[PDB]
Formats: C-alpha cells, structure tokens, sequence
DNA sequence: ATCGGATGTATATATCTGACACGTGCCTGGAGACTAGGGAGTAATCCCCTTGGCGGTTAAAACGCGGGGGACAGCGCGTACGTGCGTTTAAGCGGTGCTAGAGCTGTCTACGACCAATTGAGCGGCCTCGGCACCGGGATTCTCGAT
DNA sequence: ATCGAGAATCCCGGTGCCGAGGCCGCTCAATTGGTCGTAGACAGCTCTAGCACCGCTTAAACGCACGTACGCGCTGTCCCCCGCGTTTTAACCGCCAAGGGGATTACTCCCTAGTCTCCAGGCACGTGTCAGATATATACATCCGAT
C-alpha cells in the first residue's frame, strides 16, 4: 500500500546522502523489518562502540510510529535492560511528517548527553546526577565488554 | 503498547488515569468499573481542557497580553456556537458580557 | 452657549463603557448589609466566610444583568425604546420565574 | 504565477494533491492524509505542530475544508496524473 | 439588628446594571420592581445556603454552600470553587 | 500542617503549555479551569452510571462514556471528543 | 336573511369547546408518517413501538400548547389581539429555547 | 420505500386547534409555517436521544422507555408512559 | 414497638418498608444505609400519594363520577399551589389544560 | 415470564383510606406510579449529595429529612417532616 | 333600552359492553438470628479568620433645574382574516397473514476486585523577577450648533 | 449637503510592586504481582407484536366568496427622563485587637453488612358485572338584527 511506497522513498533517501556513522537498511525479503547499526558519539563515553538496533514498521505508516528497540546492552538512563527506549519522537510527539532518518538523529542525540528529568532507570539516573566519574567508568566497561 | 511506563503515558494523554479511575471507583457510579474507561474519560477531559484554553489564549493575544484572566475565558466561551450550548446555564466570575447594542437604539 | 449633549447620547457612552468591563456594580457595603438582613430569618448569629458574600454578589449581578435583556427586548418588541416593569413581568413569565 | 509539478507533491504520501486543504499555517496537504492525520496522529498540523482543532471544527460544518481555488488549478493544468490516481 | 437595608442598592447602580444590560432608557418605576425581584432571589438561595450550613452542624456560611446552592437552581457557578 | 487538596492544575497548565507555549494564566482562570473540569466529568460519569443501570448492567465500561460523550457535548463536539477517546483507548491497549 | 355569526363569536367558542377536552389534536398517521421519516437519517430500518409515537405525540402537542400560550401573551403586550411570527420567535428567544 | 414532504400532513386546521387550545383567538396567515419547522425542530431533537439510547441497548427497535428517557434527560419529565 | 408484626405495620405505614430498604441498597447512593432512612422516605411518598388522591378524589366527585382518570389529577395538579411548583416541569398524559381566556379577548359591552 | 414491581397495591390502600368510595382507572394508576418513582429518584439522589459533601458513607435519617426540606416547597416540606419524624420515632420503639 | 327568531348547549332516560375489582396458586424476596469490624460519636487542643472600632480622603450619591424627545391618544384606510357552503380526499376501522426480533435459558471464559510491598508523583512552603497597573503628556476622533 | 470648537478616548513612555513560576523536601497513593469468584458474551429456542395489504364509511380537509374590523401609519400634545452643576453622605483603605469556631487527632463502641434458613406477600391469570359512553328527545341560555 502506501507504506510500501513511503519506505521504498525512505530507504532511496538514506542511500542518497547517509548520515554520519549510522546506517540502516532492510534485514531481507520484506520492506517491513529493518537493522540499523550506530557508532558511538565522540564527545561520549561509547567511543568506537558499536551498536544495533531492530526497527519494526507498523502496517498502517506513517500515521503510526515505528518501534525501535537496542540489540546489544548500553549503560544509559534512557534505555532499559531489554533494549526499550524512552523518547518523545517515538511515542509521544510523533507526526507524520518524520522519517527514519530523523529519529536516528534523534537517538544520536540522546547518545550525546542524556535525560535525567523523565528517566526510564531513575537509580542510574541520580547516581549520574550525583557524580561523573562513576558513570563514565562503567559506561567504559560497557562498551569494551559487550560493544567490543 | 509497551507495559513499564505510567499508565497516563501508554495512552499519550496529560490528564491522570489512576486518579480518574479512583475517582470513578469511589465515586458511587457503579458497582464496577472498566479497565478502559477512564482512559476515555481522561482523554475527553483533555480535549475540551485544550479546545477552550487554544482560544482563550488567542483572545489573550488579541488583548495585547500574555496572560489568560477571566474575561478572555468568557470571551472564547460565549463567541463559539457550541462551546456556548455545551455551558449555557454556566456563569463565569468576572467574565462581564459580549458587547452588543441594538439597531434600534443608535443615532439615526 | 455652554456645551450640552443632546438627551440619549451619554447613554449609549456609558452602554459603551460598562459592557467592556468587568467589575462589580453595587457597592460592596451595602450588599453585605442586606444579604446579613436577608440571612437572619432563617438562622439567628450567622457568620459568612468572605467569599461567600462575594459569590451570592456575583450571582446576583449576573442574575439582573441578564435579566434586563429580556426585558429591553420585550420593550422593544411593544415599540418602545423605554423599558416599563411590565416589561420585567412578561419577561419573568415567559422565562418561568413568575408563572 | 503557476506552481509546478515538483512543487505540487504532498509531504506526507509524496503524491499528487487531490482535494486539498491549507492550514492557517499555510500549509496544505491532501484530504486523505488530513483525514488519517485527524483521526490517529496528535491532531496537529504534521509540519508546523499548532493545533488546528477549532479550525477543523468549524470548517467541517459548512464543507468549507477543500481549497478549490487550487483544486480546480490542479483538477486542470495535470490531468494525467490526478485522473491515474 | 438590622432593618431597611434593600434601599441600599441605589437608582445609580441599578442604572449601572441596566447599562450592562444593554438598556438606553429607563423609567421612573424599574428601581422598586429590580430590588422586589432581587430580594426574592436573594431569599430563595440564601434558604438553601443556610440548609446546606445547618444540615453541616455548622455556624459559618461556606462558600461551597453558596455553590451547591446556587447548582441545585441550575446556576451553575465558576471560580468560588466547586 | 494544612491537608492535602487535590486539583487539576498541573495537567491544565501542561495542556495550556502544549496549546500556547508563550502565554501564562492567572489564579482565577485556573480556578476556573479546574470547576470545568470537575462539572464536566460529574456530568459526563453520571450520565454513564444511569445509562448502565437503565440495561441492567454492574458495569461502567467504554461504551457507555461513549454514549454519554455523545448524548452531552453538542454535534460537532462530540465527533471529535469520541475520535479523541477512541485513538486514546486504542493507542492504550496495543 | 340566513343567520351569520359576528366575527370571533365562534372563535371564542372553539377555545371552550378544546380546553375541556383531553383528546389528541393532529391525526395519527401524519404524525407517524413524520416520526418515521424523521427517525430515517439517524439509523435506517429502524422500528417504533406503538407507544413510542404514543409518546412522541403527547409530548409535542403539549409542547406546541405551551408555546402558543406564551405566543399569545406575546401578541397581546403589544397591543394586538392576533399572533404573528414575531411573537413565536420573541417567546422561543426568552425561553432560551435559540438564544 | 423512502418517504417525503410529511411534514405538510401537520395541515392547517390541526394548528388552529393547537393554538385554540392555547387561548389564540385570531390568528395571522404566516404562523403555520413557523409551527411546522418548530415542529420539526423539537422532533429532530427528541429522536436524535431515542434513536441513541435505542443503539446502546442493541436493538433495532425503540420502545417507549427510549422515548421517555430521552424527554427526561431534556427537561421534560413525561408521565402515564411507564418511568 | 413490639418488634413483632412486619416493618410497615411496625411503623403505621402502607407503603413497603423492605422494598424501599432494598431498592436503596441497591439503587448506588452510597456505601452504607442506615436503618431509619427507608421509614422516612416511605412517609413522606405515602404523604405526598395521600395528598394528590384526595385532591384527584375532590375533583372527580366535582364533575359526577365515580373514578379518577388523567384529567382529574391534572385538575387536582395544576388548581392547588405547592402541587403546581412541585411539578412544574411535568407532562401528564391525557390531561388536557387548565380553562382560561385573557380578558382582552372577551367581547366589549 | 418475568414478574414487574410497582406500587398499585399501595397507592389503591390509600385511596381507600382517603376517598373509600371512589374507584381509580389504569392510566391513572400508572400515572401515580411514575409520579412515586420520580420522587424516589429526587429525594435519593439529593440525600447521596448531601451525604456525599460531608464526607460520609452513610444514609441517615437527618439526611433524607434534608433532603426533603430542600426539595418540597414550604408548607409540603413542614407536613412531609411531620410525618416522617413521626413514622420513624413510632417505628424506633 | 327589548323584542322575537335561530342556534347551540345542557338535561333526562334507556342500554349494553368492556374495563375494573376480586379471588386462587405459588415462588421469590423479605424477615429472623448471629457474628465481625470499621465508621462515626465524643473529648481536647490549636490557631485561623471573622467581627468590631477608629481616622481620613474622596469617589459616588442626592438634590434641583431646563427642555426636548418619546409615550399615549385619536382618525382614517384597506386589506387580511373570520364565517359559511359545497366538493374532494384520505383517515379510521375491521380483518388476515407473515415473520423480524425482543425475551429467556444454559455454559464458560476472561475480566475486575482484594491484598501486600514499594517508591516516585504531586502537594506544601519559599523566593525572586518580569508583566501588568498607574500616571503624565499628546494625538486622534466622535459630537453639536451654525452655516 | 459642510467648517470648526469643546469634549472624550486611545497611544506612548517611565516607574514600581506583587503574584506567577520554578525549586526542594517528603509522605502516601498509584503501580506491580498474584489469586479467585462471577458477569456477561454467545449460542439456541419461543412466541409477540410490528408490518403490510384490502375494502367501506364518512369525517375532516380544501377551495371559494363576502364583508368587515383590526393592524398600521400619521399627527398632535404634554410631561417626564436626561444631562449638567453643586452639596452632602458614607464607602473604601489601612490599622489594631480579641476570641469563636473550624479543623485535626486519639479512643472506643455499636450499627450495619454478610450469611444461612424459612415462609408468606405480592404477582400472573381468570372471571363476573356495573359505570360510563352512545343514542334520542326536550328545555333553556345566548346571540344577532331592529326600533
Ligand atoms: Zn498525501
Ligand atoms: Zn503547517
């Protein structure tokens, strides 16, 4: 239907001019599901860190937003154990006018520096607040232990 | 969708649904209560909250003020053809009234 | 020689004036005085909270406001531009009030 | 003035528009999109994100919602593509 | 004790209403009948605020009677609480 | 110290927010606000609770505040208040 | 020679004749014709029990007796014996019925 | 099967006895038709709750409780027709 | 009283006493019922009932019958005062109106 | 079949207590049962009000005399309080 | 002021028919006894907020006068409504036939109430700075008498 | 048709003050997890009454004609509201002072709900008869034209 149309524009659109140290594509014979893999931000604690995310299209597109969700295991507030993200362009302030390419951006961003008001893991959150080292340290180890 | 989160959230809205769902247990309605009602509920609240409050804070920057008081309620209240049927028999404080003078009584 | 405003046009100002505002149009005093004279049949050695007296003189205010529309256009409909209290009675008995 | 066909394409199903309505934030898109756009996204316009509620509200009752100054521009100079679609 | 307090509301502030009202001409008879209709509103919802007082085992007259009061004649009232 | 009241003034200022994310409001008019509120859902959930005992039923479920939204709020405002409830429940459930 | 009545003789009589009577003023089948047709844009094929237009009937016709009382009260404030439409919309405007 | 102009059975001698009853003792040419579309009106509004409160319940026809319901739920309390 | 005989008849009362307990409790008002409250409501229905068949019965036996229909107890209604303004918004069915003409429409001397 | 409540038994015992001679038709009947239901619903859902703005769960007797008092007009109220003090004071012993 | 048609309403008598008042079977809802626990009554304390008084200043009310515009009464016209008669129309009544759908019964599966542990949302108390109120001066615009 | 003077209203710039909005601490109510009793969702059968059609009366509707009374416009009179000026009255503001009663907390006890058992009161069904509606023939109130 539409959706077919409006992801097979999405797709020519990322490989016209990709962003920077992300790239996301079909993971086979269907449109629908994608894989998406994101490099960890200089200017952060995940620095060559690699990670992959899975990104489920709704049938009816765009009018509903797509569901992203982690592969791999991150230290970071907004993110659960699972790979559940807590962020407003997925749920809450979504119009159709968006794109994948947009909310990767997005999810980028909140690599850059995270959302400590409105957290998904308040404990982690406060200790963040409290003092830096601490969570520098272990987002560390993270990332050499399951990113690397 | 997705469990873990507050309730008033997984359906979007602003307005509570654990105080509205206790407000309707509570509040000798019926014997029992839904799981789904008071999220219709909440999101019929928030809707008629932001339709009255998107003109009053026009009628507000109408006044030259960035502040909603009384009379700008009143002025987008009694203007609009259903949001004056739905509080008819309503009287707002400090609202004072429309301007409107009869044809008969001007100058001639 | 001294300036003078024919009859009807100082009306129309003051209809003007107070239908852009929004205070309150009876003295405050007085009000409080009647509504205590009013209250003391039913119940001897009352005490009003000071919003109570406020709210009954709101309620009042937009009572008689609305009530003289009706009335002004009862006035009008007999042809007339003078409003008469016959005016207010067939005003309280088409609305219900009187009957 | 006459917009082109690159001009003319919606932002939301990337077509031709057919039965267009503009916001008051001059903004315009299609009437299905609108359409899906009012009954599952925020009830907003998906661009400029100001709430366009009393406005579809009171447009809706005298069908007043198309824009056909520029329907009948459309319906008129492209009739390829409007009647394939 | 009080007595004689219904003609404290004076010919300028019944004109005052009328204006607000909408009127432009007034006769000499309105101001007697405005302060009768007045004071039988004033009586009917001041009974029912001094009901809902009493039935509370109370001495002082709430707003939130006035409220209720003024509701149960379908006059709904906005920004006293309620 | 002084017990705790209620109010719905939080979610009217964060609507008001998201409507006009400019303009404050007053004391009064959130008072205001606030008696809207609380009118319109008495009106709203009785009429749900008599709608429900008229089927002889135990039960306030979706459909009958959605019959009392429609029966309330006059004819273009309750087209768009339903569709409102509807796309709130349905986003609810999945 | 053949008798003939003075004007508003027989119309003061009709008026005694309907205010002691109970009965329904306005024909069934009409009636339930326009109930039906009316019935037709909410939902289609729908079915009216025999009381329901019963019902509908007996409210209507008070409702009309209501207003043309109040309609005649109108007409004769202005100083009229006769009722125009004005004086419909007049009482319909101060029983808030359009406002 | 549809049906039409109905509103033209509510004829001109059933208004004159409505208004009788009233108290009108003359009559102007033009208040036929401001009756029938306050007729009408009253009409509309009524159905449009019966019809409602009838599509609640499920069923595909409305009873005279319907009706009742819908008359008090407007303010006019309706007696001899069960409630 | 005796704590014998049923609750209507232990009250001096016609109307049911466990009718209107039940249809109290079970009516949603509120959580608790107390035990005087049915006794009170049933009085003042039988009161009121009282009231308007006596004043129906006076108007039937004003007009030479022996049965009162609709028309008696909107007669009944309407004359009385209290009844009135108690009832003021109240269709009766088959109840007609209550006889008056303006007194400007009466023919001139 | 399903068998209806209504209050015709009651309303003909009084009738015969007040006007012994006079017989009451079906229309009638159902009129005065209406007219008893409607009161019900008034008097009860003011006394949940009542009940509801104090903060209690209960349903006494002070509250329905209330509600009465707000309900009927002036001389209807005083007799319609007269007779339910009287009923239940008779009823309490 | 009536006088006598002419019409319509009210009154009295026969009659017969269907709705009202009463009687019978029974089955479901109300009464009777008992136990548990939480809601409400009562006493005590705290402190908020309601009532009362006093002095000043000044905005609003009261009183009076001149007059002009509006309310009220009287005349005249012509047209629109009432009353009556003859003709066409469709309501009202009875009777028959069909079936859509309201109404009731039996199963059972998913939904909502109760309960215990927990912790973050929302309330109360503080504090600061910008929006709104106020004042002083000027520009613009209705208003009215004179042309 | 207009020119111009006195009065009222809107605009603009500067000053200040208080309440609107953001922040911090914390207490309790909303969320999660698990269990269980029952409400209503669904399928199946019954039999009620809602709908459709047909023919016969005759009651109400409709169209037309005449005439007349009432709606509406015009003119005249007078008197009562309106606009303005000066004087008198008390409302509004700021302040202080006392204590009445509203609001919270703790303890207790007794009133009401839940449960089981039992039986009679009120509901459905059937039947007989008399109150009231209908038909028919007088008696009188009422209206309208005419001196
Ligand atoms: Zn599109
Ligand atoms: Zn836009």
């Amino acid at each position: 239907h539409m959706a077919l149309k409006r992801i097979n524009k999405e797709l020519s659109d990322l490989a016209r001019d990709p962003p920077a140290q992300i790239s996301a594509g079909p993971v086979g014979d269907d449109m629908f599901h994608w894989q998406a893999t994101i490099m960890g931000p200089n200017d952060s604690p995940y620095q060559g860190g690699v990670f992959f995310l899975t990104i489920h299209f709704p049938t009816d597109y765009p009018f509903k937003p797509p569901k992203v969700a982690f592969t791999t295991r991150i230290y970071h507030p907004n993110i659960n154990s699972n790979g559940s993200i807590c962020l407003d362009i997925l749920r809450s302030q979504w119009s159709p006018a968006l794109t994948i390419s947009k909310v990767l951006l997005s999810i980028a961003s909140l690599l850059d520096d995270p959302n400590p008001d409105d957290p998904k893991v308040p404990e982690i959150a406060r200790i963040y607040k409290t003092d830096r080292d601490k969570y520098n340290r272990i987002s560390r180890e993270w990332t050499q232990k399951y990113a690397m | 969708s997705a469990k873990a989160c507050t309730r008033s959230s997984r359906a979007g809205l602003q307005f509570p649904v654990g105080r509205v769902h206790r407000l309707l247990r509570k509040g000798n309605y019926s014997e029992r209560v839904g799981a789904g009602a008071p999220v219709y509920l909440a999101a019929v609240l928030e809707y008629l909250t932001a339709e009255i409050l998107e003109l009053a804070g026009n009628a507000a920057r109408d006044n030259k003020k960035t502040r909603i008081i009384p009379r700008h309620l009143q002025l987008a209240i009694r203007n609009d053809e259903e949001l004056n049927k739905l509080l008819g028999r309503v009287t707002i404080a400090q609202g004072g009234v429309l301007p409107n003078i009869q044809a008969v009584l001007l100058p001639k | 020689k001294p300036h003078r405003y024919r009859p009807g046009t100082v009306a129309l100002r003051e209809i003007r004036r107070y239908q852009k505002s929004t205070e309150l149009l009876i003295r405050k005093l007085p009000f409080q005085r009647l509504v205590r004279e009013i209250a003391q049949d039913f119940k001897t050695d009352l005490r009003f909270q000071s919003s109570a007296v406020m709210a009954l003189q709101e309620a009042c205010e937009a009572y008689l406001v609305g009530l003289f529309e009706d009335t002004n256009l009862c006035a009008i409909h007999a042809k007339r531009v003078t409003i008469m209290p016959k005016d207010i009675q067939l005003a309280r008995r088409i609305r219900g009030e009187r009957a | 003035a006459i917009p082109s066909l690159s001009e003319c394409q919606c932002g939301i199903c990337m077509e031709i528009l057919v039965e267009p309505v503009t916001l008051p934030c001059n903004h315009t898109l299609c009437k299905p999109c609108f359409q899906s756009t009012v009954e599952k996204a925020s009830l907003c316009c998906p661009f400029c994100r100001r709430r366009v509620s009393s406005w579809t509200r009171y447009h809706t009752r005298r069908n007043s919602l198309v824009n056909v100054e520029l329907w009948t521009i459309i319906q008129k100079h492209y009739p390829r593509e409007c009647k394939l679609r | 004790v009080l007595r004689d307090n219904i003609q404290g509301i004076t010919k300028p502030a019944i004109r005052r209403l009328a204006r607000r009202g909408g009127v432009k001409r007034i006769s000499g008879l309105i101001y007697e009948e405005t302060r009768g209709v007045l004071k039988v509103f004033l009586e009917n919802v001041i009974r029912d605020a001094v009901t809902y007082t009493e039935h509370a085992k109370r001495k002082t007259v709430t707003a939130m009677d006035v409220v209720y009061a003024l509701k149960r004649q379908g006059r709904t009232l906005y920004g006293f609480g309620g | 110290k002084r017990s705790r009241k209620e109010s719905y003034s939080i979610y009217v200022y964060k609507v008001l927010k998201q409507v006009h994310p400019d303009t404050g409001i007053s004391s009064k008019a959130m008072g205001i606000m606030n008696s809207f509120v609380n009118d319109i859902f008495e009106r709203i959930a009785g009429e749900a609770s008599r709608l429900a005992h008229y089927n002889k039923r135990s039960t306030i479920t979706s459909r009958e505040i959605q019959t009392a939204v429609r029966l309330l709020l006059p004819g273009e405002l309750a087209k768009h208040a339903v569709s409102e409830g509807t796309k709130a429940v349905t986003k609810y459930t999945s």
